[PDB]
């Protein structure tokens, strides 16, 4: 897996591939991990897969609650607290971790928050197997003041090195934009550099060539009437 | 504590043809989570018309292929330039294993070539040396992955004639070298997609009465 | 030792044409001694089926369970849980057991009666979901299956064309594990029929 | 302390009536106006606001509340008991639904659990 | 305990038990009877951790007994062997679970049926021809699966059974002291006294 | 698995193909008879190549003993040459389970049961493997002396059947042998697919399987 | 990590390194480890990054419930409300906290919480992985009653040591002047304080 | 069976048009302390190859004498030991990687990882690695450590394969390599500053630069970077 | 293997060993002879480890057999049992030991005696008038205390081990598949084969 | 364990506290852990005292054999031969060696030889449990070429804030001076020292 978020002008973008493993196996090729914990507030997990889902899902939910009490739209600070919270009862053992970025009336922000629920703030920051190649990127080419089209660009190349160097990452970008006082835009497969190459041979079988026992139609539907 | 093993990755495919055999193998070397090289050759022309691959651990897999060169060299020294047929290189490489019984060489072993009445041969061996001649092996990280595959498509494994429903099994017809690198580069292409350690590369060494061909083939680099 | 291969099989499932399938072999077995040839892994709960490896326990003790919960989403509902709903149920029922695990592999495969679009996904023993369009597989020859899916399938097979494949791809895989095998059921689901075969296969 | 009403204070009388169910529909109906009408493309609900004091900024005083995106609430009677209904109703809407099925309730549904627990304040000890 | 074995035949279960109760180097007990009756045509046998055995079986017995008064009628054998699973897999995950291994051999009065369930102390359930538990299956199975017939009397099935008997006898190292033989049908239970 | 018998006409060996690693087959077609002269029979069982490597230069110890003394080696002495040597290695890591098998003039059909802790025993019948249990049921049962030769090779593959069908780490093929005086006689492989099909139907067993 | 606080003739200041590691991994190099628990009651963390953020977050919370109710809380109190959970929670957490802060009647007071939670006033302290290497240095230098500009040199001079020989400190060096002017916020870069 | 005590961090290295580039900083770190500072890691041996090698320092000094004594070796007996018969890189790597493969063979690891980096006598550029493990690999870029993680990232956008190498200058690859040093010293907690770099070229020979400093750091944005999440002043 | 017994009797020594072998799971073997003759008087029954015992057995057996070629003499019994003591005392500090415990049951010529020696594998040698390995002792020596005398005949002795062996057979949990009896006298060694 | 080696204009000097410690126990508070292998090539010995002792009288031993056939070994040569023992012996040793001698040619010379048996050349070298506590303050006050006041000074400084703050470092301080006109042995007491 790689992740990563970049500050600029007015907003932030964070991006991430799309290839999911089971060991050295890659189970989904196109998977989305970019995940929404309110419309402007967005994040992206590395770690145990189902524990990021988890944790995202309890605290979107606690920050809608959150927010139609309020009447206030949802702040960063409040996921970020509620999340490092949660994460710290339990000692590591929700293996969650995420960079959480977004925007919301006080400004654009982010953040990465570890599993034992310690959190950090910056400018530019990468998670995953593949965090170490991003990283190397955004230190090469990171600078203060970036604009929209630059930080999208810097994000996807950082995760390119992931995808290319890491064999954790792999097939695609997925990038989300929240500009301050606009909708985030959720880039869905913005790059696409790994198409698999059509095979030599069709393995259609003809029809007929399996050995059958039995066949039987199964009752899907409820008791029929009369 | 010293541990003087590791795993370099890679997977190496062998066929044997009715007059030709072929050896494949990624050409990707890895540690890890990182890529070392994404071409570092593993399949080796070892002369006397065989080919050899030995996929594991590197370190072992080049000390074990760079004895059994120098065994080729030696057998000519001292038998009268006799050629070293496939079945006797099996047999020497067997020993060659055995002798570290107690410290294994950490490889799977492949060699291909062809018999003594120019049929293709390939010969697989486990790292302590126990062998067998084979029509059909995959070898290293992907080799589940593509075995039930080759059972399917070249042994016609579960498949029967149409209309038989089961009587009759799909006759097993005889394969050419155009049709035997379609499925060793289709056997490549899905492990490239489904295991992270496959990919850069793929070299394939052909043998025939003619002598030893080379084919290189692009896989994904991610 | 390690629970979710004790007992053996295998599940997967594969989308085509307005249709889907799902496939399990048959075995039970207590490590190498082979139990029973009659453990199916497919149920079904109204038109949304879910196929479960792993430890044969659980994978009793699930069915019941969400037998139980789709029966009572009925009652309220009063209209048949759809395969996107079911799916999110099964995370959910994972995950509240997320330090005390059910050992299983959960495959989920059905059509949407209101879109017609076919639907399939898969879990981990903790309630990740993978939500694939190809195919999921899952249980002890999972990379097996991975290897004959990954070749053989191809995209917008007939539902007889959809039987060929996914039959070949579990029976090769099945031939290739010691814990798979003595038999496989595939289940061709369309939105108003779904017909249910039982394959022919070596019984080693 | 401690709640040492654990009994109910609503029961039958007599004649078979509950007396403070029928109490409460009175405060209802001093209550202001308030009505629903459903389209064959839509649902309109109202009510007037009726701001107690003119130095009062109405518009702080929301009486039809979003429960999920799909469905709305508005109400006739006491406020205050509107109000921390409408906050149990959003919170059952998560607990009992969108963190089991990953989906906001039908209706119906969620008209069934705001009902449940005006049933039990008529119960409960 | 040890060994354990139940087969199914037309119109009958027969469920055969060990006698030899073993306490580490000395065999305590060469007469012991590891099974119970849960309803008048359903039988249960069972092996495997000491105390707990027996526990389990007569905690399962009295509430199937319980079940039987106050509803004056008998649980059909699927029925009780569905209990008797969700008890098991309840106590896998308990704090201390039951190490408890049973077949229940029941005759169904209302399908006319024989059955015979195999269930593992993980919950592990299932209907079959025969069955065994432990290392029993490994020396009995290739013999069962070569002489059974879904039609065999119940004199055929106590036959198949001394050749299943004898095999364990010959090929296993512990002494198990015999068998106790056990027969479930249309008329309830009774015990072999001659094997 | 793998099994060896004496009878009234010499020798019986049948084995299973199937190699595995883990629940990953790894092979179908592995030969567990290695042909360590034509009078000489051995299996395999354990360690693969242990089994492999020694019984090869089991038949090389073999061939000098018989260009020494000019004269067959009895199964006696070649058993003895090999447990001699594993007894060697004793507590290195060798894997073995092995029978020596052959007939000879002055002993007559013979076997050897060979053990990498050093064990040597010389028995009438013998089964070795993940699947020896449900052989023996099926050759205890079924056994006697006076097999004829046609009976004692149904016998040795319907054992091995029996192992293939309920061991999980046994199956693929049987391969069979009949040893006599004059050398071994190979007597082809079986596919156990195919096989236990065709004995299904023939001999009215496994009814517990659909077919 | 490296951090250290100083008491002077006006109050204290606060200095610290920004450099967080896991293992040889700089996971972050411009970290503020300089956290705000009242308006001039601070304090520097070393141990664990999720207990000592635990912490400083609940004694925040309980200095503004203490603020609310009863006034202005003493440094004292800071320090007694972060030893009550250093010393009851021992067994689960890895925590090395100075707590410094200015009052009008103390003036500058600064308050080490070693891990076993005990707790020692101090004129001045220092703490972190990479405080060893300047036991000897900050022994010899320190003196009572500095001005502002002795004490900024002194804690620069010192973190540079530190942050010279220890692997796990590095990066930025942050201070944090307290007195009765008000909070001042100081940064000093690598290329200011390598060549001293 | 050891453990190593004294150790040196990453080597990175990379093929271009007319040659090869590595570079190594100059520190001997023991454990989290970083006790030495002038430490040479780049041994040049002749005119046509440097070997640059991370891990054990004691380890590293041990193959700087065996180094050594293969050019007081090749040079006996030897008049064309300044000509034709001068060590190639080739030989020296071979060499290395025979010593530590036989040394793990034993169980007694030089606990070492090595980049062999020069210019055969026909003009080819060489490269290759060998480790403690005796693990060799080539590729148009290496790294050791660290620099195999954030290095060869960077490394490889300048030349990703073969056909990258001739299109490839001396001074985008000294670039290259100057820009990983600075992010390694941004990252790698047991890096140092100071670095050497040597440059082996077809037609200019051997170019052993010391002493060289990462320079252009961006540290300007730390100011800005206040608390862990909520704080403010 | 497992049990081995021998008695010394007024005129003889009986030796009673099991016959199972067992490898594991399976009872490989029913039928084995654990014991070697060192010389025409001198008879050696062994239990211990696999493989060990016979190995072990044999090589004392070929250097008896040598010791009488060379010196065309018998050894006495008690300079056998000394002998192989010290070949297990030398080996209980080896690399890897003889686990390996014996019997050697003799008639003296010299002396007109029979004579039992009880040797376990650290080359712990005591002379016993009836002696046992393993776990043997603990089922047989309270029979053997009580109707043991110094003048039985052999067919008393036999009658004795008789009930030892049955004593055995009920309270071992173990089947080791009876028991292979020699007699050792003025006559030399012979098998009664029926027990 | 606090030792020292300091080169300075006329040659150097080696210094050392005087306690050996067996756990919390001081075994010996008045050790001499400056000892000579040759008349102006003198070590300071870390770590295990029967390895360092065992080491040092084996070179001792090479040295003599070294000047009986060769004359003067130099420095450097005397530092090769403690290597080739820490380096060949890595397994089995637990020796951290400072080297320090005087040439006419070379003057002073100061080599450490730490644990893994790897030679460093230095202008001065600090070892031992007691060092980690001045490397801040060392590296601020050493300058080259002092003289013999000055060194004497400095290294007094050192191990006196050295024996301060380790509990294994302790006694008196005992220095050995090596230059052109010959070695003169120096002790400081507590009472001198520990005012500093
Ligand atoms: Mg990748
Ligand atoms: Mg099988
Ligand atoms: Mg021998
Ligand atoms: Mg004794
Ligand atoms: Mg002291």
């Amino acid at each position: 897996t790689t992740i990563v978020g970049v500050k600029f002008n007015n907003g932030v973008v964070i991006a991430a591939d799309t290839r999911s493993t089971q060991g050295p196996i890659v189970a989904d090729k196109n998977c989305a991990k970019l995940h929404r914990i309110s419309p402007k507030i967005w994040c992206a997990g590395a770690g145990t897969a189902a524990d990021t889902e988890a944790v995202t899902q309890l605290i979107g939910s606690n920050i809608e609650l959150h927010s139609l009490y309020t009447s206030r739209e949802p702040r960063v600070v409040s996921a970020l607290q509620m999340l490092k919270q949660h994460l710290f009862k339990y000692q590591g053992h929700i293996g969650a971790y995420l960079i959480v970025a977004g925007v919301d009336p006080t400004g654009s922000h982010l953040f990465s928050i570890h599993a034992h629920g310690s959190t950090d703030v910056g400018y530019y920051l990468s998670l995953g197997s593949g965090s170490l190649a991003a990283m190397a990127v955004l230190e090469s080419h990171w600078k203060q003041d970036l604009t929209k089209e630059e930080a999208i660009k810097l994000a996807s190349d950082a995760i390119q090195a992931g995808i290319w160097n890491d064999l954790g990452s792999g097939s695609n970008v997925d990038v989300c934009v929240m500009e301050i006082g606009k909708d985030a835009e959720y880039l869905r497969n913005y790059l696409t550099p790994n198409v698999r190459e059509e095979k030599q041979k069709s393995y259609k079988f003809p029809r007929g060539t399996t050995a059958v026992l039995k066949e039987s139609i199964v009752n899907i539907c409820d008791i029929q009437e009369e | 504590q010293f541990n003087p093993y590791g795993d370099n990755g890679g997977t190496i495919l062998g066929i044997a043809g009715e007059d030709f055999a072929v050896l494949a193998g990624d050409t990707r070397n890895i540690t890890d989570y990182s890529i070392n090289s994404r071409y570092e050759p593993k399949v080796f022309d070892c002369g006397d018309n065989i080919v050899m691959s030995a996929n594991g651990f590197a370190a072992d897999g080049d000390a074990l292929v760079k004895r059994f060169k120098n065994s080729v060299k030696w057998y000519h020294f001292d038998h009268n330039d006799k050629k070293l047929s496939i079945n006797s290189a099996a047999r020497n490489i067997q020993h060659l294993l055995y002798g570290k019984r107690f410290f294994p060489y950490y490889v799977h072993t492949i060699i291909a070539g062809l018999d003594e009445d120019g049929k293709g041969a390939v010969y697989s061996f486990d790292p302590v040396g126990s062998y067998e001649r084979e029509q059909c092996r995959a070898g290293g990280a992907a080799a589940s992955l593509i075995m039930p595959f080759l059972d399917n498509q070249v042994n016609f494994k579960n498949q029967y004639e149409p209309g038989t429903n089961g009587k009759v099994k799909k006759p097993l017809k005889y394969l050419s070298v155009e049709e035997v690198i379609k499925l060793v580069r289709d056997s490549f292409t899905s492990a490239t997609e489904r295991h992270i350690q496959v990919g850069d590369g793929l070299e394939i060494l052909i043998v025939t009465k003619d002598g030893v061909r080379k084919e290189f083939y692009e896989l994904k680099r991610d | 030792s390690d629970p979710s291969s004790i007992n053996g099989g295998i599940v997967v499932a594969m989308t085509g044409k307005d249709c889907v399938a799902i496939a399990c072999d048959l075995r039970l077995g207590s490590q190498s001694l082979g139990v029973s040839n009659k453990f199916e892994k497919i149920f079904h709960y109204g038109h949304v089926f879910l196929g479960i490896t792993g430890l044969a326990t659980d994978v009793t003790t699930l069915n019941e369970m969400f037998r139980y919960k789709t029966n009572l989403y009925k009652l309220k509902e009063e209209r048949a849980i759809e395969p996107e709903t079911f799916t999110q149920l099964v995370s959910s029922s994972l995950y509240e057991r997320r330090f005390g695990p059910y050992f299983v592999g959960p495959v989920v495969a059905g059509i949407n009666s209101k879109s017609g679009k076919p639907f399939i996904a898969g879990f981990d023993l903790i309630g990740c979901i993978d939500e694939a369009k190809d195919f999921i597989v899952s249980g002890t020859a999972s990379d097996q299956l991975f290897g004959m899916c990954e070749s053989l399938y191809e995209p917008n097979l007939e539902p007889e064309d959809l039987f060929e494949t996914i039959s070949q791809a579990l029976l090769n895989a099945a031939d290739r594990d010691a814990l798979s095998g003595w038999g496989a059921v595939v289940y061709i689901i369309k939105k108003d029929e779904v017909v249910k075969r039982y394959l022919k296969m070596r019984q080693d | 302390m401690t709640d040492r009403y654990s009994f109910s204070l609503t029961t039958f009388s007599p004649s078979g009536k509950l007396g403070q169910i029928d109490y409460a529909l009175t405060a209802v109906k001093q209550g202001v106006t308030s009505l629903g009408i459903k389209a064959t493309n839509g649902v309109v609900i109202a009510t007037e606001k009726k701001s107690s004091s003119p130095l009062a900024m109405s518009e702080t005083l929301s009486k039809v509340s979003l429960l999920t995106p799909d469905i709305g609430a508005v109400y006739s009677g006491m406020g205050p008991d509107y109000r921390v209904l409408v906050d149990k109703s959003r919170k059952v809407a998560h607990t009992s639904y969108k963190r089991i099925y990953g989906e906001y309730p039908p209706t119906k549904l969620l008209v069934s659990e705001v009902a449940k627990i005006m049933q039990e304040a008529t119960q409960s000890g | 305990m040890d060994i354990i074995l139940g087969i199914r035949v037309q119109d009958s279960v027969i469920l055969a038990s060990s006698k030899a109760v073993t306490r580490g180097i000395s065999v305590l007990k060469d007469s012991d009877d590891k099974t119970r009756q849960l309803s008048p045509h359903t039988l249960m046998s069972f092996a495997g951790e000491a105390g707990d055995t027996v526990q389990f079986a007569e905690y399962i017995q009295a509430n199937i007994q319980l079940y039987s008064i106050r509803e004056d009628y008998e649980l059909s054998p699927q029925a009780v062997s569905s209990f008797v699973r969700q008890e098991l897999a309840k106590s896998i995950r308990s704090r201390r679970p039951y190490q408890v291994n049973v077949l229940i051999g029941g005759y169904d009065k209302k399908k006319n049926k024989p059955e015979l369930y195999q269930i593992d102390y993980l919950g592990t359930k299932v209907e079959l021809p025969y069955g065994a538990h432990g290392y029993s299956g490994f020396y009995t199975f290739s013999l069962l699966d070569h002489h059974y017939r879904p039609d065999m009397t119940t004199e055929e099935g106590l036959d198949l059974l001394k050749l299943c008997v004898q095999e364990l006898e010959k090929r296993m190292p512990m002494d198990f002291k015999g068998v106790i033989v056990k027969i479930v049908d249309k008329d309830g239970i009774r015990q072999v006294d001659d094997f | 698995t793998t099994l060896a018998f004496r009878f009234q006409g010499g020798i019986i060996v049948a084995v299973d193909s199937r190699a595995t690693a883990g629940n990953w087959v790894a092979s179908q077609t592995v030969k567990k008879v290695i042909e360590i002269n034509p009078f000489l029979l051995g299996t395999m069982a354990g360690g693969a190549a242990d089994c492999q490597f020694w019984e090869t230069w089991l038949g090389s110890q073999c061939r000098l003993h018989e260009l020494r003394e000019k004269e067959r080696i009895s199964v006696a002495a070649a058993s003895k040459i090999l447990s001699n040597l594993v007894y060697q290695y004793k507590g290195a890591g060798l894997s073995m389970g092995t029978m020596i098998c052959g007939y000879t003039r002055k002993e007559g059909p013979t076997i050897y049961y060979v053990d990498s802790d050093g064990t040597r025993l010389k028995g009438d019948i013998f089964c070795v493997g993940s699947g020896q249990t449900f052989a023996y049921g099926v050759l205890d049962s079924n056994y006697k002396w006076d097999l004829s030769v046609e009976d004692a090779l149904y016998l040795g593959k319907r054992s091995i059947l029996a192992a293939a069908h309920r061991d999980a780490y046994s199956g693929g093929s049987v391969n069979l042998y009949h040893v006599t005086e004059d050398g071994w006689i190979y007597h082809g492989n079986h596919d156990v697919g195919e096989l236990f099909w065709k004995v299904k139907e023939e001999e009215g067993s496994f009814n517990n399987v659909i077919g | 990590t490296s951090i250290m606080a100083v008491t002077f003739k006006d109050g204290v200041i606060l200095g610290a390194d920004s450099r967080t590691t896991t293992g040889a991994y700089i996971a972050n190099r411009v970290t503020d480890k300089l956290t705000r628990v009242h308006d001039k009651i601070w304090c520097c963390r070393s141990g664990s990054a999720a207990d000592t953020q635990a912490i400083a977050d609940i004694v925040q919370y309980h200095l503004e419930l203490y603020t609310s109710q009863y006034g202005t809380p003493s440094t004292e109190t800071a320090a007694s409300v972060f030893k009550e959970l250093c010393y009851e929670n021992k067994d689960n957490l890895t925590a090395g906290i100075i707590v410094a802060g200015y009052d009008d009647k103390n003036k500058g007071e600064v308050y080490t919480i070693p891990l076993g939670g005990s707790v020692h006033k101090l004129p001045y302290a220092i703490a972190g992985s990479g405080s060893t290497f300047i036991y000897g240095y900050c022994d010899k230098n320190f003196r009572e009653n500095m001005s502002k500009e002795e004490t900024v040199d002194f804690i620069k001079h010192s973190l540079s040591q530190a942050i010279k020989w220890d692997g796990s400190s590095g990066g930025v060096i942050r201070m944090v002047v307290l007195t009765a002017a008000g909070v001042e916020r100081l940064i000093f870069y690598p290329d200011e304080y390598e060549q001293l | 069976t050891q453990q190593p005590i004294v150790t040196g961090t990453s080597v990175i290295s990379m093929k271009y048009d007319n040659g090869v580039i590595i570079a190594a900083d100059n520190l001997g770190s023991y454990g989290s302390l970083l006790r030495f500072n002038g430490v040479e890691r780049l041994i040049p041996v002749g005119d046509n190859t440097v070997v640059g090698i991370s891990g054990d320092i004691s380890d590293m000094q041990h193959i700087e004498r065996l180094l050594k004594d293969l050019v007081t070796e090749n040079a006996y007996d030897n008049p064309l030991a300044d000509a034709e018969e001068a060590l190639e890189p080739s030989y020296i790597f071979e060499y290395l990687a025979t010593v530590m493969y036989q040394r793990r063979s034993k169980m007694n690891p030089l606990w070492n990882a090595i980049i062999v980096a020069g210019v055969q006598s026909n003009g080819d550029q060489f490269l290759r690695y060998v480790n403690l493990l005796g693990v060799t690999y080539s590729s148009p870029t290496l790294a050791t450590g660290f620099g195999a993680h954030m290095a060869n990232p960077l490394l490889r956008k300048v030349v990703d394969r073969e056909s990258d190498i001739p299109k490839t200058t001396v001074q985008v690859a000294e670039e290259a390599i100057v820009n990983a040093m600075r992010v390694l010293y941004y990252r790698d907690a047991r890096s140092s500053r100071n670095f050497s770099l040597a440059i082996i070229d077809k037609n200019t020979g051997l170019t052993f630069k010391k002493n060289l400093q990462v320079e252009n750091m961006k540290w300007d944005f730390a100011k800005d970077i206040k608390g862990y999440g909520t704080q403010k002043i």
